[PDB]
């Protein structure tokens, strides 16, 4: 059934947070990233995954 | 007065949409990047006000979209643009859609900015698997989803203040892999983070400006739909 | 004349961005991931350290 | 009402005290963990007005401070307090000084907090390599340097609402090395960051809690001068 939909099917049950991503989560990260309160920040990759990165063996 | 360039909208789907949501809540002026393919398209959902719902800002805000213009990514300048898409019925009535043309667009109509987004990807054979993807294929889902960022820095400091900051969106598919992710976009994404890096160095040491990318997780967008497998 | 003083030298040096790192500069990204802007993030190490942490080569 | 609960601040020049600055930016009650060696000092001089300005807030604002309490670190519990600390001219007077009594205290005062700020690190045999650092001194960075953030966790779980947030510092040295990092302090940063991901997942799972750390860059804060190499 498409392959994002297995991917967001997989986030929603084996992230850290299990939370639906909203595009807006990602927006107030930009947003963030994009003002000078983070001028100490740069060359960076910052995840915005609901922590799915951090995991190597699914629960179930 | 922050004014933000968003490159790669065709809908109100996608994290560009998402993204432009959020900083017009911190009142910044929000310019789109439109690919021209889908911009008359775009334009016309925007007349009949099918985006209405999706600019309210949650604080009872309405969503200021100071321009919309007709820009691709893959041309540098005008004397790069093909015959073939010189008179494609979508690109003949539009002109100045060039990173050049549209950095001079803005700079000429709005000064300079502060902020700016790279919220686009592409890739003609992302069906197909690594092994099976071929150089012009893998080639042009890096000169589109790679090198572009390269492209925008160059051409936009120019028109960008001292302390400005510049995001682009990536996939952890370049790190780990991902089956089903093909056709050179784990290539592009790993590209686009390394040079993330490289270009902080030079943005960030000749003109104090600051670039990050973003990992996100999955987002039901239209092009992801697009991914089959 | 101590670890430190070589540490903030050769920060203000060779970062990617050459400028005083304030205990404030990691307060405000400190402060963005202690809100709920930051819903999606966690179990991640951010870098506010103006970058060294990318630099391989020194430059001279 | 945000509560922010920041573990380590001795004095006003350390990533504590900028970290509840810029909190108190955001109107958030601020209730400080001092460690009871220099509990006295701190208390004396913020009461004879030495930390005025330090408190002053760019738009004139003050820095609100709810609450300043001694707190150790290494303690659990009140049974795990071995005699000699607890006869030391510098507890003796003082009581509710351990993790899990500091909880309790926040709890029967203010209620659930929502933000927990893990700011402190501590290793003995510092100015000794790795290679020659002994096991105990070694257990005791990993001790009061890491274990700390687990047991903070632990007990401030239930005293935290959903979806609150918990961050601590850690350094590059726990990825590259940088000779004068001894003492196993490099060490117990590799095990912070590693702890940090498992918590965020036991966290986020069972409480809808998030964690992080910060790598910070240098600053000359009083214990960066401990680090005599
Ligand atoms: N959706 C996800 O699950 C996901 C996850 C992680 C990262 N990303 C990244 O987010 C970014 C935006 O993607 P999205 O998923 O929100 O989808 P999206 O479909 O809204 O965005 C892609 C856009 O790029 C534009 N585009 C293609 N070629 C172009 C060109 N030559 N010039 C200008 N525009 C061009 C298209 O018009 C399209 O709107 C991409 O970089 C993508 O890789 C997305
Ligand atoms: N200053 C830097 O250059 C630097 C760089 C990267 C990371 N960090 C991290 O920042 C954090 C705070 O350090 P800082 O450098 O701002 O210095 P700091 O001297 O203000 O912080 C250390 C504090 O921890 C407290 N402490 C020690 N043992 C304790 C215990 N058992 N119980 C409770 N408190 C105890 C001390 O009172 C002291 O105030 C540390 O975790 C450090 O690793 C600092
Ligand atoms: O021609 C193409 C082919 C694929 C694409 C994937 C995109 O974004 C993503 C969607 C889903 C995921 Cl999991 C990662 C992405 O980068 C964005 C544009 C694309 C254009
Ligand atoms: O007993 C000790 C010994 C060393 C310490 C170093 C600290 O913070 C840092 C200072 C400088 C740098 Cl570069 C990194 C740090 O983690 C903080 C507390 C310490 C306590």
């Amino acid at each position: 059934y498409t392959f994002i939909d297995y991917a967001i099917e997989y986030s929603e049950k084996y992230a850290p947070l299990r939370q639906k991503l909203l595009s807006t989560d990602i927006g107030s990260v930009a947003s963030f990233l994009l003002s000078r309160e983070s001028r100490a920040i740069t060359g960076q990759t910052i995840y915005v995954d609901n922590g799915l990165n951090i995991m190597f063996l699914p629960d179930d | 007065e922050d004014i933000c360039f968003i490159a790669g909208i065709g809908d109100t789907n996608g994290y560009g949409w998402g993204i432009a949501k959020e900083l017009s809540k911190r009142n910044v002026k929000i310019i789109f990047g439109i690919w021209p393919p889908v911009y008359n398209i775009f334009m016309k959902n925007y007349k009949n006000g099918k985006f209405d719902n999706d600019m309210i800002i949650d604080k009872d805000k309405k969503m200021n979209i100071l321009d919309m213009l007709p820009f691709d990514a893959s041309f540098d300048t005008a004397n790069d643009i093909d015959e073939e898409t010189k008179n494609n019925k979508r690109y003949n009535m539009l002109q100045n859609y060039t990173i050049e043309d549209v950095a001079n667009l803005i700079h000429q109509k709005y000064g300079k900015i502060n902020m700016l987004v790279h919220s686009l990807a592409n890739a003609k054979e992302v069906q197909k698997d690594l092994l099976n993807t071929s150089r012009k294929g893998y080639l042009d889902a890096l000169s589109k989803s790679s090198y572009s960022l390269i492209s925008l820095c160059k051409y936009f400091v120019n028109i960008m203040k001292p302390q400005s900051s510049i995001i682009s969106l990536t996939y952890h598919a370049s790190q780990k892999v991902v089956p089903g992710y093909g056709g050179g976009m784990s290539s592009a994404k790993a590209a686009l983070e390394s040079d993330t890096r490289v270009l902080a160095y030079h943005l960030g040491r000749n003109y104090n400006i600051r670039i990050n990318t973003i990992s996100a997780g999955p987002l039901k967008s239209r092009a992801a739909t697009a991914i089959n497998k």
